[PDB]
């Protein structure tokens, strides 16, 4: 889950 | 009077105003930068305005007291565990505090008449929004508050169900200390309501119910191919 994982991590 | 725990998950609510504006002013922009030729559906609209909300619950989550100490692959897991549940819960507590008879009161800071968005969205998600306003109603019979459905949020985000997590210790702690606090809170606050802890925990099995209606519904719109591509709702189904 690829997107998920970037609202997690950006910023 | 509170304990000391739920004082601190109240520090970590979202801040309303705020969100609602902010997903407002994304949904307007987005139909804006859109041409006549490429104007979004109904359905699309949806779509849009149900990922910012769990694009919100997201970023609640990561800056959320326990939470925010965990490996972001156990984030993942937790929230892939309970996404469904958490948009329920977040739609069914917005409707107990803003609801008003007749009406729903979107993540948007906006009430829409219920014929309305009932007459759009056919018999299945009818179903769904009647089951989820009588789950308002019980809840408000119940005197549902604010500390309680931060305790309930904070059970379902950390689920002793949740497979291969790394701090599984802190899914313990949690619960214990949640429920520990939950049942204090209530006798405490409600002691004329002698069984409200167990009342309020049975409803989420029925949160659990209602979202997986909501998958459900998502799902066939998916094999209809009606859901855009990338929609976080259908990339957590996918898992
Ligand atoms: C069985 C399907 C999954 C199909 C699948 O695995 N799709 C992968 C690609 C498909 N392939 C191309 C590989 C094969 C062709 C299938 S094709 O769809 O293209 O004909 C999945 C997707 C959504 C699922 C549930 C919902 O969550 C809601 C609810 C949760 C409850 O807890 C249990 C009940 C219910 C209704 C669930 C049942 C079932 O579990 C579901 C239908």
């Amino acid at each position: 889950n690829a997107l998920l994982r970037y609202l997690l991590d950006k910023d | 009077s509170i304990p000391h725990l739920i004082l601190e998950l109240l520090k970590c609510e979202p801040d309303e105003p705020q969100v609602q504006a902010k997903i407002m002013a994304y949904l307007q922009q987005e139909q804006a930068n859109r041409s006549k030729h490429e104007k979004l559906s109904t359905f699309g609209l949806m779509c849009k305005m149900a990922d910012q909300t769990l694009f919100s619950i997201v970023e609640w989550a990561r800056s959320s007291i326990f939470f925010r100490e965990l490996k972001v692959d156990d984030q993942m897991k937790l929230l892939q565990n309970c996404w469904s549940e958490l948009l329920i819960l977040d739609h069914i507590y917005r409707q107990v505090v803003h609801g008003k008879e007749g009406s729903i009161f979107l993540v948007t800071g906006q009430q829409v008449d219920y014929s309305i968005i009932a007459s759009q969205a056919g018999a299945t998600l009818n179903n769904l929004m009647s089951h989820a306003q009588e789950l308002v109603a019980k809840l408000r019979s119940l005197q549902f508050d604010q500390r309680e459905f931060v305790c309930l949020k904070f059970l379902v985000l950390f689920s002793l169900d949740v497979k291969n997590l790394e701090n599984f210790q802190l899914v313990e702690g949690v619960q214990e200390q949640v429920n520990a606090a939950l049942l204090d809170y209530t006798m405490c606050n409600y002691p004329q309501q002698t069984e409200k802890f167990g009342q309020l925990l049975l409803r989420l099995p029925e949160i659990r119910a209602i979202s997986m209606q909501a998958e459900e519904y998502l799902y066939y719109k998916h094999l209809n191919g009606d859901v855009p591509y990338n929609n976080l709702l259908i990339e957590m189904l996918h898992a």
